[PDB]
């Protein structure tokens, strides 16, 4: 199941969600090069697959997108988030990022 | 039961040296390691594809601590390497990776079968003036005084990453040259 | 940037698949059987090639799985498109409720091919 949604140098976003994890790219100019898994433990757990795993902006952003979900968006919890490190305003970067999720109902 | 293997920074170049009784491979032209031996493809080619990506995005250089950073995650998350490297954030670097996925800094480092033996030599020759060439020499030694066999060009090999050479595995002559030199530099007396 | 496709022709198949309008813009596809509830994910993977500064691409189980042939069909699927297409791609293999695993064993081949194709058309 995809839903997309593309905005404004440009983000788009895409989501694709399944049984077991949903599945999020974030672009910048069509650019994506970092892979993040926010899973939580059932009662979150950022692990760093692809990129600076020592970014300390990084968990920050992932778990903000993981509530965003949780409690917010729908209609036990993983998310992979593939995104342009290039994109760290900073937190009003991340404001519209996540007005950009909701745009195409994530 | 791990392998020798070698490294000494200096102002101008880190060089690994190891055992050769496949051990040094690149990770990318400014970046290489040696390990002490097929439980690597895997962080291998892990450390290439992150040296790579940011590359491809970025345009420049890995930070080499970073690329350890990101070899040792994958551990973390559950196989020794000495990563070497050069970048334009803090220069000629080392690092020692343990199976554990705990790494340090250092400045000399010797891993392996005769590594409490050739660390002792390594803390009390390095210094921070070391040239390429002692270094070189250095390693070379140091190999020699910790090998079952003699040392000639086939059983200890040696590489290193230069700011302007990028990585370099030395081939069979640099390093016949080399091996020699220390005979006739041992020689004075 | 993205598509939506189900495959028709060896079974058919589902296929969301972002790409460029026009070089970093990676090739992001997953691809399960279609069905007739859905699907879940077994394997995400990722692979880049090397430049001409050292025909070699290099790769690595984003979201890894215990099953030998789904790693190998993502990872095959993610080395071969991006050596093709000299991008860097994202490749998700699904998988069906109950799906049997011969049908993956049975149609490893078939499907790269008709990834290929499907990319090759609509980029060149």
């Amino acid at each position: 199941i995809s839903y997309e949604f593309q905005t404004h140098k440009e983000l788009y976003v895409q989501a694709t969600h399944f049984n077991n994890t949903i599945l999020l790219q974030i672009r910048l100019n069509g650019e994506m090069d970092s892979t993040y898994e926010v899973s939580s433990k059932g009662l979150y757990q950022v692990v760093t697959k692809l990129g600076d795993s020592a970014d300390p902006k990084v968990p920050v952003v992932c778990v903000q997108i993981a509530e965003l979900y949780r409690r917010v968006i729908l209609p036990q919890f993983s998310l992979l988030i593939s995104m342009s490190s290039k994109i760290w305003n900073d937190f009003g970067k991340l404001v519209f990022v996540l007005k950009c999720i909701k745009d195409m109902y994530a | 039961l791990g392998s020798t293997a070698i490294g000494i920074a200096t102002k101008e170049g880190v060089v690994l040296g190891v055992e050769k009784r496949e051990k040094i491979v690149e990770i990318d032209r400014h970046i290489g390691c040696a390990m002490s031996t097929a439980d690597a493809r895997s962080m291998i080619e892990h450390a290439r594809t992150a040296a790579v990506t940011h590359n491809l995005y970025y345009d420049e250089d890995i930070n080499v601590e970073s690329l350890t950073q990101s070899v040792c995650d994958l551990a973390l998350r559950f196989v020794a390497l000495l990563i070497a490297g050069h970048d334009a954030d803090d220069g000629y670097q080392l690092f020692h990776a343990e199976p554990s996925g705990t790494f340090y800094r250092y400045n000399a480092k010797a891993i392996g079968s005769g590594s409490e033996g050739a660390q002792a030599e390594l803390l009390n020759e390095w210094h921070s003036s070391l040239t390429l060439k002692e270094a070189e020499l250095l390693v070379l030694k140091i190999l020699k005084q910790v090998m079952e066999e003699k040392l000639d060009e086939n059983n200890a090999q040696l590489s290193c990453i230069t700011k302007q050479d990028g990585f370099k595995i030395y081939d069979n002559e640099k390093t016949a040259e080399l091996i020699k030199e220390l005979k006739e530099k041992e020689a004075a007396e | 940037k993205t598509i939506s496709r189900t495959i028709e022709s060896q079974p058919t198949l589902d296929v969301i698949a972002t790409l460029p309008a026009d070089k970093k813009i990676p090739i992001s596809l997953v691809v399960g059987f279609k069905q007739e509830s859905s699907s879940s994910l077994s394997c995400y993977y990722y692979a880049i090639p090397l430049m001409r500064d050292r025909s070699n691409v290099v790769g690595i189980p984003l979201l890894d799985t215990k099953d030998d042939r789904i790693r190998d069909m993502a990872r095959h699927m993610a080395t071969i498109i991006s050596e093709r297409f000299n991008r860097p791609c994202y490749v998700t293999w699904s998988s069906l409720p109950s799906e049997d695993p011969s049908m993956l064993v049975a149609n490893h081949l078939y499907i790269l091919k008709k990834c290929l194709d499907l990319l090759k058309t609509e980029l060149g």
